RNA sequence: UUCAUAAUAACUUUUCGAAUCGCAUGGCCUUGUGCUGGCGAUGGUUCAUUCAAAUUUCUGCCCUAUCAACUUUCGAUGGUAGGAUAGUGGCCUACCAUGGUUUCAACGGGUAACGGGGAAUAAGGGUUCGAUUCCGGAGAGGGAGCCUGAGAAACGGCUACCACAUCCAAGGAAGGCAGCAGGCGCGCAAAUUACCCAAUCCUAAUUCAGGGAGGUAGUGACAAUAAAUAACGAUACAGGGCCCAUUCGGGUCUUGUAAUUGGAAUGAGUACAAUGUAAAUACCUUAACGAGGAACAACUGGAGGGCAAGUCUGGUGCCAGCAGCCG
RNA sequence: UAUCUGGUUGAUCCUGCCAGUAGUCAUAUGCUUGUCUCAAAGAUUAAGCCAUGCAUGUCUAAGUAUAAGCAAUUUAUACAGUGAAACUGCGAAUGGCUCAUUAAAUCAGUUAUCGUUUAUUUGAUAGUUCCUUUACUACAUGGAUAUCUGUGGUAAUUCUAGAG
């Protein structure tokens, strides 16, 4: 009596982005939310596409449980999904990796420190070294 | 302010872009272009909001960059391009063609219009002058400068730009008893026939307009755009043809045409 | 700098706060319908005052005037859709004749009480507050859910609730577990 | 219109009129590096258009006469010519005229005055407020001066004076929070040195970079919305409609009061998860726990009148104190 | 959202104000405070003073590459890949904050520019640069200059002089 059933309302094709947009209306009694990955797979064999060219987000299990609503897109190919989707969705789905970024404060500090020096820091390092030498 | 202003706060955007007063502090300021920003329509608004083909700014940028939008036969890869009145937006994907004409509520409605007529465009003559070396030229409302026009084309008149070569194909002479469109004020989107054009020596011409429903109003001449001859419009008028049904008549339309 | 969204007051305390007859009437209406505070009666009176202000303003306007027709019948249809104004008196002059008790009667509280699935008004209040009644497979934990005429036929206990058919709940499940263990 | 434009004569320490980049590199055979040749990117004179910017017409401003005349040698009003201006203009100069405003309040003084869209208040007329989410204006400690540019009299641009300051090896150097944080001070009076470009957009050579603009969270009883703190039985102490009224009285019919007594339901909290989000909180959903004095305990004021509710008990006795007023 | 009440008197009818009453996107403050949504917030006095950290830099296939930076592998005898630095170009005059000055001043509505400047965006836009043309680089004219290589100075500052 689980029977998670899925529906795609307001579906619009879109070769502008080589996608198909829709709102995901998932009816699921006696159950919590649908754990996006599982619903991505459900849409994957629903629309005859791989589990990689399918994305869902913006979900909201309505008040009182049961129904839930989100937004979903199905891309014509996995490559188009790779080259059109935001980075954070490509990180959620495991098809990309979180970029090794220093924190914003450190980046700004380093930017100002680079501001202090005109041109490359090659000459100034040796100049300062031989300066404190004497 | 010392110099030009380059930010458009959301509340200050025109109520015809008719965006969401929440979900954003700013609104797309149209870059300089063929139309006044108050009268124009940025491409980002037309795609993200009017068409919903995109979702947000990045999607509109990606759409415009790959050269699928064609404004009047040209690519226009900038996000805030001011696609104004009577411009033609072509998407080779979905092979769809739109012409921007106000719906009678007074808004840039989505008007899917055929490919065959999408070849040309209409324009209002705003100036007729003599440029260098005695060369006559005509300035339309788009800012298009058509050189060597027909010798009896006058101001306030209308012309049919072929939009491929960008030259003059045919034109309509402004005078009484002529199908006409309105492009400003309370009478946005209204379509009618010119009954009289009172001169008013000293400025600010006025014209009286009577529509098919036999309703009558009056509008400024700067506000007026001849669109053809009665019964024979030169373009495909949008749904409703701008009759401006009364609020009670709109309610009766909602009640009568109703199927669920 | 973001465009504000407009909060607005929804009640108005009376100017004479200490009227014996009015206080007794307010307590009567609070006890009859299980109202938590007397701010509820103030809120219904404020809604009724707005309705009456609109009705009187439209009445002042001439008969057969587009404003009168349009907004008068709009208010009429809204009130009959709520159910407070009976279909017999859709005239906009019986709108001025509505009483606060009329809007009190259409609360989801009193409607659950009338249907009989709750045997007491306070029982209706608690049953609503315990996420049991669902107006069309959608629970409403709010007593002041103004039940409209088109949807009153769809009040019943929700499926997720034990009354609509589900697991009983904390106390019953614990007692059953204790009985099974011992 | 001396306009658009055209024409003649001339003038210029003579502006522009592509010595610039990417891709594809086709066709002609004059079969050679030969001849041509597409799509763009940057430029580029002029004229338009757009973003604008400057000025500009009429009308509209709070209090004050214990401010009645104000302005002109130093421009005050006008004329002419010139200079300067991007351009009109006493905008400045030279020479003339002696003019301009005013009891319909000019001029002066005050404003704990930025103007407005608006806010509170509400029978109608109005009164007060509007520093602040939008539009304008002004300012970057107070003042002046200026380079670059299309646009600045810029101040997260410079020069100097004044005020206030900083490092100092005493020779010098460097300052601008009424930006986001935060600190001192002030005062009755107002927040975390947090996360991030996800969303709105903006800038740039331009998708990609950047953005304390902005969004997200932190504090937040400024205000605003909905709303938990119990609900239902079965018992003992009771009350009203009673079959009549032999005293009765069954309680025949119901409604409360009792530390009696039972079974339910549920969150406020915790918490597997998943959703949410840039990532996280939080909300919506939901496992597993989570109510008996359901201690998971609701306060703030008042009980002479105005004004709902005590002439109950004890204490103090015109003290202590209460009292917006009468007391 | 058209309402009044207590107080001058032995008692009355008034004029009158004090007080009561209800607000307040008006704050401050006191006592309490469980939930969801939403949200103002160093304006009033001091436009008073500021430590510290950030708040504007920017590169596309397409301005400049000889980083003696990375890739050296399938594309590589000038160059092609990626790309620091610097020159060039553009923005830095937008945005954000505050209300100190300002009473026909700003501002609002409504006009005007036949009284002017306008990067940018968009649409068009030019044979003559020959000057006596029977002797010219147009199959491409010249010199510097940063970046860089090395020498320093000052206690230090986004201080930079000399050489190639
Ligand atoms: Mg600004
Ligand atoms: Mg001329
Ligand atoms: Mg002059
Ligand atoms: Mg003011
Ligand atoms: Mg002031
Ligand atoms: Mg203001
Ligand atoms: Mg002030
Ligand atoms: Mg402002
Ligand atoms: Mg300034
Ligand atoms: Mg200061
Ligand atoms: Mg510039
Ligand atoms: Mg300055
Ligand atoms: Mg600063
Ligand atoms: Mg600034
Ligand atoms: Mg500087
Ligand atoms: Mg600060
Ligand atoms: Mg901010
Ligand atoms: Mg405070
Ligand atoms: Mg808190
Ligand atoms: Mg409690
Ligand atoms: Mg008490
Ligand atoms: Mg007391
Ligand atoms: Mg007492
Ligand atoms: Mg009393
Ligand atoms: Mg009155
Ligand atoms: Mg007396
Ligand atoms: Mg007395
Ligand atoms: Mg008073
Ligand atoms: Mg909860
Ligand atoms: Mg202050
Ligand atoms: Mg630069
Ligand atoms: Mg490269
Ligand atoms: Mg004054």
């Amino acid at each position: 009596s689980d029977a998670i059933t899925i529906r795609t309302r307001k579906v619009i094709s879109n070769p502008l982005l080589a996608r198909k947009q829709f709102v995901v209306d998932v009816l699921h009694p006696n159950r919590a939310n649908v754990s996006k990955d599982e619903l991505r797979e459900k849409l994957a064999e629903a629309y005859k596409a791989e589990k990689d060219a399918v994305s869902v987000f913006g979900f909201r299990t309505q008040y009182g449980g049961g129904k839930s609503t989100g937004f979903g897109l199905v891309y014509n190919s996995v490559a188009d999904a790779k080259k059109f989707e935001p980075a954070y969705r490509l990180v959620r789905y495991g098809l990309a990796e979180k970029v090794e970024k220093a924190s914003r404060q450190q980046r700004k500090q380093r930017k100002n420190r680079g501001k202090k020096i005109f041109g490359t820091g090659k000459s100034i390092a040796k100049k300062a070294a031989r300066r404190n030498a004497d | 302010a010392r110099g030009p202003k380059k930010h458009l706060k959301r509340l200050a955007a025109p109520h015809h872009w008719m965006l969401d007063k929440l979900s954003g502090c700013y609104a797309p300021r149209p870059s300089a272009g063929p139309h006044k920003l108050r009268e124009s329509l940025p491409l980002i608004v037309f795609l993200r909001n009017r068409l919903k083909y995109a979702l947000n700014g990045r999607e509109v940028k990606a759409i415009l960059m790959q050269r699928h939008v064609k404004v009047d036969g040209k690519v226009r890869t900038d996000t805030t391009f001011p696609a104004g009145f009577m411009d033609v937006i072509t998407l080779e994907a979905t092979n769809e063609n739109f012409r921007l004409v106000y719906d009678v509520k007074g808004r840039f409605a989505v008007h899917r219009i055929t490919d065959e007529e999408a070849s040309y465009k209409l324009a209002k003559v705003k100036k007729v002058q003599l440029g260098k070396k005695g060369i006559p030229y005509v300035v339309t409302h788009d800012g298009r400068t058509i050189r060597y026009p027909d010798p009896n084309i006058k101001v306030n008149d209308t012309v049919k730009v072929d939009l491929a070569t960008g030259t003059i194909t045919d034109f309509i002479k402004f005078d009484t008893g002529k199908l006409v469109y309105v492009t400003g004020g309370r009478n946005l989107g209204r379509v009618g026939t010119i009954v009289h054009r009172e001169r008013h020596e000293g400025g600010f011409d006025l014209v009286h307009i009577k529509d098919s429903l036999e309703n009558t109003f009056v509008t400024r001449l700067n506000n007026v755009f001849v669109i053809g001859e009665p019964g024979r419009p030169w373009i495909s008028l949008p749904k409703g043809k701008g009759i401006k049904l009364t609020i009670s008549e709109e309610r009766d339309r909602r009640r009568a045409q109703h199927g669920l | 700098p973001r465009a504000p969204r407009t909060y607005s007051k929804t009640y108005s305390t009376p100017k004479r706060p200490y009227e014996s007859a009015r206080l007794d009437a307010e307590l009567k209406l609070a006890g009859e319908y299980g109202l938590k505070n007397k701010r509820e009666i103030y809120r219904i009176s404020f809604q009724l005052s707005k309705i009456r202000r609109a009705a009187r303003d439209l009445l002042t306007r001439d008969e057969k005037d587009p404003k009168r027709l349009f907004e008068g019948n709009a208010l009429i249809r809204r009130l009959v859709r709520i159910g407070v104004l009976s279909e017999d008196k859709k005239k906009l002059d019986y709108v001025l004749a509505l009483k606060v008790e009329d809007f009190l009667e259409r609360r989801l509280q009193t409607q659950v009480y009338k249907l009989g699935l709750a045997k007491s008004v306070h029982h209706a209040r608690v049953l609503i507050s315990q996420r049991h009644i669902a107006v069309g497979k959608q629970i409403v934990n709010i007593p002041s859910f103004m039940v409209r005429l088109e949807s009153e036929k769809h009040i019943d206990f929700a499926r997720t609730s034990p009354f609509g058919g589900a697991r009983p709940g904390r106390v019953a499940r614990k007692r059953a577990a204790a009985a099974g263990g011992e």
